[PDB]
């Protein structure tokens, strides 16, 4: 979160695991896995995906790809309203970093690319 | 340096009255020489406020029946005080076969004995009797309704086929023996509207308690 | 500054104030040798005792203020509402932790407090004659809660100048911003109805007005958060 | 908080941050039983090595970033500049502190980071058709650094959402004004020319960019002070 | 004879026929170090771990035969497939308990096996020259089983007179009226999708007809009973 420090808030940061449909609400997202994140308190907070597997093999229009299935899904949800003093920006950005978890891994080399040397 | 007469036991003892029986000659009021008082502590006023300081109380009581005609004469009169515990039947007439059941205690005495007196336990199914029950029992007109507070009924009555000579009176008094209590809660400070619920009169919601003109002057 | 999990549910929240323990009881299981003996009474782990996080109700200048009933508060919600509904009895403490989220310029404070048995009255169709009984919907709220229509009398024509007389703690916003309450178990009877008797309420009321100079946001976020503790069902239906 | 001291130069600081060193090595000398044994390399010390904190950037909300160029950066600048210009061969290290000053009504978010071998691209024309190549201007800036014409490319067709591969801090107003950064001697060769090849570069960018209300100071300051760590110089002139 | 009790449900039988370990696999769980270590696995014991009776089927002269597929079968009873359905991966043992109730003077045999992946044929529009595919009815039957059109081929081009390579026993009426097969899980994979993917199929079919003299009960009730063994679910929706 980089807002203002005299900004303060909360928001459920939630993961539904694959097959499981985006929550109607933040109610329903809520008796899944969640963060309550206050950004008053901490200014970053990390959640984990536990696992992603992009094995199952497709065979569409003609052009066999490896794709996922296991789309997790992330939603991020406001709890509370975003709270401010007089003189505070009512807007602040959150900024998302990621990586891979130490067991995660990759098969099968296949160079690809758009970008390739001119002529 | 004592402290005793702060205890529950001390700040609910002694015997208030709690009924009153009215056993006239010539009448439109229980014009069939019997009456059936059902048991509520709530009779002495200023009861309901103090046993409602807690939620849960648990006690005995000591029942004294003090009878005599409407200006205190005492009259050659024998009476029957039946308790028939909640659960059984009440009488209906002056000759239900109710007066008979061996189950229901009863203790026969005449006006010139002195006052009848017997003690009744701790009567409810549940732990303890309580005062406030949010719920319902298995918008509604139940809500509040603990049932497994009753602790019985009094019939009172002359004895005899043919209707006594003399009219009568019977003052019911009772004495809390015993007594323990749970769950403190904010005092009453609205006028009470109706025996059974909280409701309060909310076009008169008064101040708890006196007020002043100024916070500065006293 | 540390956030605690249970399970999937995880809250962020401060190390630790303090917290009250109504009636300096911890909310613990009922023992073999009880009522129900042969119907053993399943006490759920899992996922039913976790956080959940009711929807934040907004603090106004206007606020008189508000309450939830317990269990009734979950018995739709989730898991736990789940059980509290296809099971004949049921027992249960609760962790409730109320948090704020307001600016060193924002002011007020709140009662924050757990009255067992909290019997709603209603006011008699005003001038007291009316013998008019409370609604379900003001009765058992749900999760959202209801506003007190006299906080003065507790909406029960009782004192809430005397309310600190329950298991209560104070949320006054230039010094802290949240409470927490433990609940024991509370009623005349080890076990009982989950949709029918509400065994404790929840009341949140401002005694110090909310306040703020214009411009600041105005309307100050109230988050419930309870958590069931030794919770325990019997008679599956 | 704590000031301290390198020579002549002192600088007011916090106790310490996290320090980041760049791919976890520290700036080292260059040992005997090197290529040039016969050429002593001199190791500057006294005065060479010490604060030299540059001229101020200021942050607006339309700023797009800014980097520098070592060891261009201070080949101008007095002592070491000295060394940098008349000395056939150089090899050094570095430590970077980028801060701010900003009230905590302020808010915005700079990502420093250092990366070796900086080569700048041009836009091509436009049309991508003309092998236009950087001015001397924009390819060795001097110590006044220079500004990103399209920092999601880095000027250079490269992702600056990857920049957080290389050496890196953040600097969060809302949780710290400052980062520091250890930068070793990187590069293919143990010594090398000091005013042709520029072994890296340091760029600050706003990622989350600056904002405050109207009323409060529009333009944060961004100060880069840096010290040379284990420099050595050959071969005068 | 005697009779057990799993949880709620009591179901009286034999002492102790000839039980049947599918390929002398007993059903075990799948250990930590697995590819979801992460999403710990949640393994029922409590109610989903019981006895579950299935509507009866009739025993007819002219029967050509039921299947039942797994875990389909129970996909949609009770509480098993309360987890079948909103958890995203399974696996999972079955008991499998296959019994009669015929008298002295009825006759019959029938061959009890179980086949993993028991993928369906049509009969292909009887020429075999249109490519038709078995309906979601026939593929995935429910509780209520399906009935097979072509036995001898097991409605899929194989010899049920070779079924016998699969795990099975007979209930011969004049020996025996239950059989009693212990399924391990069966997969390519340690997890697998409960809805989509059946791991095996149960097939019941007579190979020696039904028969009886006129006026004995014309129909013969043969009851299926299962129970799962060490069944995990992972990712609930």
């Amino acid at each position: 979160f980089t807002g203002s420090f005299m900004a303060t808030g909360k928001m459920l940061i939630a993961y539904t695991p694959p097959g499981g449909p985006l929550p109607k609400d933040r109610a329903t997202a809520m008796l899944g896995t969640h963060v309550i994140w206050d950004f008053g308190l901490q200014s970053s907070v990390t959640l984990v995906i536990p696992w992603i597997s992009n094995t199952h093999y497709r065979a569409h229009a003609r052009d066999g790809v490896f794709d996922y299935y296991t789309t997790g899904l992330v939603s991020i949800w406001y709890q509370t309203n975003y709270v401010v003093p007089i003189g505070a920006p009512n807007t602040a950005y959150i900024i998302a970093l990621a990586a891979a978890q130490k067991n995660f891994t990759m098969k099968l080399c296949k160079d690809a690319s758009d970008i390739l040397q001119t002529g | 340096h004592s402290t005793a007469e702060t205890t529950l036991d001390s700040f609910f003892s002694r015997a208030g009255l709690v009924g009153e029986i009215d056993l006239p000659l010539k009448g439109t009021t229980n014009p069939n020489g019997y009456a059936n008082w059902d048991i509520d502590i709530t009779g002495y006023a200023q009861m309901r406020r103090k046993v409602e300081l807690f939620t849960y109380m648990r006690f005995d009581a000591e029942f004294t029946f003090v009878a005599c005609t409407p200006t205190g004469e005492v009259v050659p009169q024998l009476l029957q005080y039946m308790f028939v515990p909640p659960g059984a039947p009440k009488p209906d007439s002056r000759e239900s076969l109710a007066w008979q059941t061996a189950t229901n205690p009863s203790v026969f005495v005449k006006l010139s004995d002195p006052p009848a007196q017997v003690s009744v336990p701790f009567m409810s199914p549940a732990s303890a009797y309580q005062w406030f029950y949010d719920g319902y029992p298995t918008k509604d007109l139940e809500y509040g309704a603990m049932p497994n507070n009753m602790m019985g009924t009094f019939s009172v009555r002359t004895v005899g086929t043919s209707k006594s000579k003399y009219p009568l009176v019977v003052r019911i008094y009772m004495r809390m023996k015993h007594v323990r209590a749970w769950i403190p809660r904010p005092m009453r400070n609205q006028n009470y509207l109706f025996k059974a619920n909280p409701n309060y009169a909310g076009n008169s919601i008064k101040p708890t308690g006196a007020s002043r003109t100024a916070i500065t002057t006293l | 500054v540390a956030q605690l999990t249970i399970g999937n549910s995880t809250i962020t929240t401060q190390e630790a104030a303090n917290i009250i323990v109504g009636y300096g009881e911890w909310p613990s299981y009922c023992s073999d040798s009880d009522a129900t003996a042969v119907d053993k009474p399943t006490r759920p782990d899992v996922s039913v005792n976790r956080f959940y996080t009711l929807d934040t109700k907004l603090w106004e200048k206007s606020s008189k203020g508000w309450y939830w009933k317990f269990p009734d508060v979950l018995t739709e919600t989730g898991v736990f509402g789940q059980n509290a509904q296809f099971h004949y009895l049921y027992r249960s403490g609760f962790c409730i932790h109320v948090q704020c989220n307001a600016s060193k310029f924002h002011q007020g404070a709140l009662l924050v407090a757990v009255l067992p048995e909290y019997v709603i009255g209603t006011v008699a169709g005003g001038t007291g004659t009316e013998d008019t009984h409370p609604p379900y919907k003001q009765t058992q709220p749900g999760a959202d809660g209801f506003e007190l229509q006299h906080p003065y009398v507790l909406d029960a024509g009782i004192p809430i100048s005397q309310l600190t007389v329950c298991p209560h703690q104070w949320i006054n916003l230039r010094t802290n911003n949240c409470a927490t309450i433990i609940v024991p178990y509370i009623n005349a009877l080890p076990f009982d109805s989950a949709l029918n008797h509400c065994n404790f309420g929840l009341l949140v009321v401002p005694i110090s007005p909310l306040d703020y100079d214009q411009g600041a946001t105005p309307v100050i976020p109230i988050t419930i958060t309870l958590a069931p503790m030794c919770s325990e069902f019997a008679g599956l239906r």
